[PDB]
């Protein structure tokens, strides 16, 4: 418990504030600096910061006011750049609901956000948010500052997958937001020669890094456009041509990176990596290390929406041998992890037990589910806690390793199956190159797995 | 030191004594002035003068030199009626600042003296 | 009549704050005034001046004298109604530099009340083409609730003084003369409860101080201010009704948790203004007086519950209370002091939590919503005031500079805002536990975190191992002899031996009554 | 405790301190300021100190009633 309170305990290096403060510092102090580049155009910080406000004075214009909160709906590019700078600076929060995401989605969302405005190409009042063309807000009066916000007020809410059948919508503060993104920009340094790459779908909250992350440090969000969001090519070209220095994706796309010839995709200018949200193939770090740069810096980051971008890092020089997984690393500053048994008391280290995400990065709750927030946030001794349902174990050095969900760790008819060690094992033939496994439908309620090939390119 | 925190009776040694385990000995001090403990008229000028304004205004009998405001009326809205009273009684500036921390009219008796 | 010319008493808690000013009263000095600043844009100086002195010649309170602890109706007061500071003559920093110094003082200022000045209307014309419309209204005067009847009244005499439907007759003395007698069967009734129950009242809510309250000479409120969105506010206002409490009492619940979890204990007195209206007259909502009662609402805040139950308790604790609040809070505290107890609700909750907006709409319209407030409530460490602001809830803290340890309130307040939506976003069968503000309970980890240094073993195995490294190196120094490491580990052992021999064996227990 | 919980370590004395405070609790040990009900309070709040960790003793030996009254199991 000692262990553990130090590493939960690492205090904030949140400068606590709205989310997006920092990026219009950045553009006030200089409008000429890139904040983006995209298809062949680039936008610097004053065309991105007065689009932005323009977009704000049009949603003030349209009604949208501190903290009430606006569907986002727009190709990858520096319209939906200014589009949630244009809500956020409306004091409002922005619900990214990406358009290629399909209108049976976002119509359980359209209401169940409370969403009281949507932001598309499109303007129709008569749709269910009233919907509005980022253009015609283009054209809006500029509010001449961000309207003011504490931090506390609600950020974004990104919305879960369809998997959960109705969707919920993850809403975060910009001090949670904040707390996780400072936390991550002192250990990345990002600064004026930084350029991220945003290969994140705005409804998925890497992009809240490539955003005031990047844009906050004056670092330039890299966009690939709309038609390449799994564009790994355009991606290769755009790290070579506006020279990304912070890849940040989930790992499967930078397995969608790494599937290019280096002489064909030149990553050499990645100064440090951020991998997330899903499983890191152990040996990713081990195949990275020679394509990105010298110093090469991979980090993996853990947790859920629920406790912004992430919550955890490992920096990865190297693996040390007896990963199974990459870890959790430490908790990030200002944030914390309890590894909980079933019953809410923390259990031992190496006892599996679900994670407990604690402290100044935790999400709000669900936007219209107070009743189901009660069940996945919790509240101690130990304050507030975000219930996972991932599985986990401390090790006697505090670092967090990962061992998959309450979902997939489970019972099939019989013993609890460690679908993780099906992946493993899978990918312990020679000529795998990943592999995935499941639990079905029916009466047999069967257990199912998944193979990948590796190919092996050449002349 | 405001009222409640008044050694409300006083007590003073040559040197503290010392419990078994090192202390002072806050046991055997609280229990030596416990031990140790096992009203009257107006007979001063300025404490008939107080009889006459604190009974003015309370309308009941301050027949004595240990009255006590707070307990006979305290209210700030009659230290007003009290503080005009005793303005014109001596062209004394008195206040609640002054009152307050004395409140017992033998207490007061002493701020009358000093004709302030 | 209690006819409108004449001196009359103080109600009840108007006698409060007006003792509030006595320079020795417990955290007195100050006014208990609103101060209120807007924004707007470019608005008439001479509309603002009609219509301050407008609102002082209809609603005759906002002229009321104040000496001796009783008011007196002045027909018109000898000094002005309207701080006009036309600086659109200035530099735009040099006027916002110097709107600090005007800010400061006025909001700050105790206001002339002697000389009818409970209300000073007046506006900074900043040379930025805003017009800082602000408004100085010593409570004495009015109510809160009464203070939105005087923007009501503002908003229209600037609009349109043709609009101005009536002079709404009842006098305040003489709604006094009804209403404080109507009521004092109820008061006796009441105080009959408060009697029985002072030694059981709660104390004061013990929240930590830098300074004692009596030890600061001029109470300089700070505001800390959340504006609640729009929704957050529905989110509070459905789970509210769901839960069949009004709004009210839900933010008067999750305050009464946080000074809990910030008191040394989880039971103490905080006020609550009623602003009451239960004179017959359909104006006494339309007249720009006075009708506060103080409720001292004595709150007591168990852990473990559900935040559910916590405000179900409290709001029955308030509704309750207010059947008891026919004896005033005033006189009640007097009556504690009359027993000799000096409690006291130094911590207030003015939940003017009305539905149609806080700056009602014909001010709203007229330059803008509230831009920034303070009050200058006296005894009062921290005034907790509510507003509606927009269709969303701004939450006021007007706690007093320099009273609490610096960053106490703001932290304490960012706790509670951090609760609030707790309660707006996540349902009230959560814990009324709040969190530690994480930043604290991060420190507080790391302390306790420290590493267990032990090299943990039996307590005697290093004094064993030192004699063994060097048995002839002093161990103990008596009177003159000495004892080497050596010398005391095998006397030790031998006493070992000896108690072995005595039958004594591992962690049964042994006497030592030997001198030093 | 065993023999203690704190090290406050004394160079100087600052000017806003009112007594001698217990200092950052010793290694391997904590402490808890808390409410009645054992909740922690928050900083500057005045609570009941608990002492936690790996100094505790086990009890007060024959008496295992006052042991369970004067230590207290949590999460923590
Ligand atoms: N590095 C990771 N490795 C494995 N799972 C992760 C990782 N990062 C996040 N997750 C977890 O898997 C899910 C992905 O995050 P999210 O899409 O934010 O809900 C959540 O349950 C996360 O806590
Ligand atoms: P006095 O005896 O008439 O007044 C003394 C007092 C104890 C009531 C006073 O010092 C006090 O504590 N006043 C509190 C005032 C207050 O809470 N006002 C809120 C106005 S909404």
């Amino acid at each position: 418990q000692a262990r553990r309170a130090l590493l939960n305990g690492q205090p904030a290096c949140a400068t606590a504030r709205t989310l997006h403060r920092d990026f219009f510092l950045r553009a006030a102090e200089a409008p000429d600096a890139d904040a983006l580049l995209y298809r062949d155009q680039r936008v610097t910080r004053g065309e991105l910061a007065e689009r932005a406000l323009r977009i704000a004075g049009g949603l003030r214009e349209a009604g949208v006011r501190p903290g009430d909160a606006v569907e986002v709906s727009l190709p990858r590019g520096p319209q939906q750049v200014a589009a949630v700078f244009g809500v956020l600076a409306a004091g409002a929060c922005y619900v990214p609901l990406d358009i290629d995401q399909p209108p049976a989605r976002r119509r359980l969302i359209e209401e169940a956000a409370g969403v009281c405005l949507a932001i598309t190409e499109e303007d129709d009042p008569q749709a269910l948010p009233p919907r509005l063309d980022v253009q015609r807000l283009l054209r809006g009066p500029a509010l001449a500052a961000p309207v003011p916000l504490a931090p506390q007020a609600s950020a974004y809410v990104i919305y879960t997958s369809g998997s959960t059948g109705v969707p919920k919508g993850v809403e975060v503060s910009h001090a949670a937001a904040i707390n996780t993104i400072d936390a991550l920009l002192d250990l990345l340094r990002v600064n004026a020669s930084d350029r991220l790459l945003a290969v994140s779908a705005l409804d998925f909250d890497l992009s809240v890094f490539d955003l005031f992350g990047g844009l906050g440090a004056g670092a330039s969000l890299v966009l690939p456009a709309q038609e390449q969001a799994r564009d790994a090519a355009a991606w290769a070209e755009a790290i070579q041509r506006h020279a990304v220095s912070l890849w940040n994706s989930a790992p499967a796309l930078l397995e969608m990176a790494l599937s290019l010839p280096a002489s064909q995709a030149d990553y050499r200018s990645l100064r440090a990596v951020l991998l997330s949200g899903d499983w890191v193939a152990l040996d990713l770090p081990g195949r990275l290390r020679p394509r990105c740069a010298e110093g090469c810096r991979l980090h993996v980051l853990g947790g859920a929406t629920e406790a912004g971008i992430w919550s955890n890092l490992q920096s990865v020089d190297t693996v040390p041998p007896h990963w199974r997984s990459i870890p959790y690393g430490r908790p990030l500053p200002g944030q914390a992890y309890r590894v909980v048994d079933t019953h809410g008391r923390d259990v031992p280290d190496l006892v599996v037990g679900e994670l407990w995400i604690g402290g100044a990065s935790l999400a709000r709750g669900y936007r219209n589910d107070p009743e189901l927030s009660a069940r996945r946030f919790v509240h101690d001794a130990q304050g507030r806690w975000y219930r996972t349902g991932d599985r986990g174990r401390y090790w006697g050095d505090g670092t967090l390793e990962f061992l998959g969900r309450v979902d997939q760790q489970v019972k099939v008819r019989g013993q609890r199956i460690e679908l993780g060690e099906v992946e493993a094992a899978l990918c312990a033939q020679a000529g795998v190159e990943s592999a995935c496994a499941a639990v079905l439908g029916g009466g047999v309620a069967s257990l199912g797995a998944v193979l990948v090939p590796r190919l092996a390119p050449r002349a | 030191l405001p009222q409640a925190m008044r050694p409300e009776r006083l007590w003073c040694l040559p040197s503290l004594p010392l419990n078994g385990n090192g202390k002072v000995d806050r046991r055997r001090l609280a229990e030596s002035m416990t031990r140790a403990l096992g009203a009257e008229e107006p007979l001063e000028a300025h404490e008939q003068a107080l009889a006459e304004c604190w009974e003015a205004v309370l309308k009941r009998p301050v027949r004595r030199r240990e009255a006590s405001f707070f307990s006979l009326g305290g209210d700030s809205l009659l230290a007003t009626r009290l503080l005009a009273g005793i303005r014109e009684r001596f062209g004394v500036r008195l206040g609640m600042a002054d009152f307050y921390r004395q409140p017992t009219l033998a207490g007061l008796a002493r701020h009358l003296q000093v004709q302030t | 009549a209690q006819d409108r010319d004449q001196p009359f008493e103080l109600s009840s808690v108007q006698q409060a704050y007006w003792l509030g000013r006595g320079a020795g009263e417990v955290l007195g000095n100050v006014s208990c005034h609103a101060f209120l600043e807007f924004r707007t844009r470019d608005v008439d100086p001479q509309r603002l001046a009609a219509a301050a002195e407008c609102v002082r010649q209809r609603h005759p309170m906002l002229r009321a004298r104040f000496l001796d602890g009783r008011q007196q109706i002045l027909p018109t007061p000898p000094l002005s109604c309207f701080d006009l500071q036309d600086w659109r003559t200035l530099q735009v920093d040099e006027a916002e530099r110097d709107w600090q110094a005007l800010r400061d003082w006025r909001a700050h200022e105790c206001l002339a009340v002697e000389r009818g000045q409970v209300f000073l209307l007046g506006l900074v014309r900043m040379p930025g083409g805003e017009d800082r419309l602000w408004l100085s209204l010593d409570l004495l005067a009015a109510d809160v609730e009464s203070l939105r009847l005087l923007l009501a009244e503002l908003g229209v005499a600037y609009l349109a003084p043709e609009r101005l439907a009536e002079p709404p007759a009842l006098h305040f003395a003489d709604y006094l003369a009804h209403r404080a007698a109507q009521r004092a069967e109820a008061a006796a009734r009441a105080r009959d409860y408060w009697l029985e129950r002072l030694p059981r009242l709660p104390d004061a809510p013990a929240l930590p101080l830098a300074c004692a309250p009596e030890s600061i000479r001029q109470p300089r409120t700070r505001r800390l201010a959340f504006q609640l969105s729009a929704g957050e506010s529905r989110r509070l206002e459905r789970l509210a009704a769901q839960h069949g409490v009004t709004l009210s009492s839900v933010f008067g619940c999750a305050f009464a948790l946080v000074l809990a979890r910030w008191s040394e204990s989880a039971e103490f007195l905080l006020n609550v203004p009623l602003f009451d209206r239960h004179a017959d007259d359909p104006r006494i909502g339309e007249v720009i007086a006075d009708f506060t009662t103080l409720l001292l609402l004595e709150c007591r805040m168990q852990a473990g519950v559900s935040f559910a139950e916590a405000v179900k308790s409290f709001q029955r604790n308030l509704h309750g209370a207010i059947d008891h609040a026919a004896f005033p809070a005033l006189e009640v505290l007097r009556e504690a002091r009359r027993q000799g107890q000096p409690r006291s609700a130094p911590v207030v909750f003015a939940s003017n939590l009305g539905e149609e907006g806080f700056v009602p709409a014909a001010f709203r319209d007229a330059f803008g919503d509230l831009h920034d407030m303070l009050s200058q409530t006296p005894q009062v460490w921290l005034d907790h005031q509510l507003y509606r602001v927009g269709d969303g809830i701004l939450l006021a803290w007007d706690s007093v500079v320099g009273l609490f340890p610096e960053g106490l309130p703001e932290t304490m307040f960012e706790a509670y805002v951090g609760l609030l939506q707790r309660l707006c976003d996540s349902a009230w069968g959560q814990p009324a536990d709040l969190p530690l503000p994480w930043a604290q309970q991060a420190r507080r980890a790391l302390l306790n975190g420290q590493p267990a240094c032990a090299t943990a073993r039996t307590l005697h195995r290093d004094f064993f191992l030192r004699a063994a490294e060097a048995p002839d190196a002093d161990a103990l120094l008596y009177r003159d002899q000495r004892v080497t490491r050596g010398e005391l580990a095998e006397r030790a052992l031998r006493i070992a031996g000896g108690l072995r021999e005595a039958g004594v064996r591992p962690g049964d227990a042994v006497e030592v009554s030997l001198p030093r």
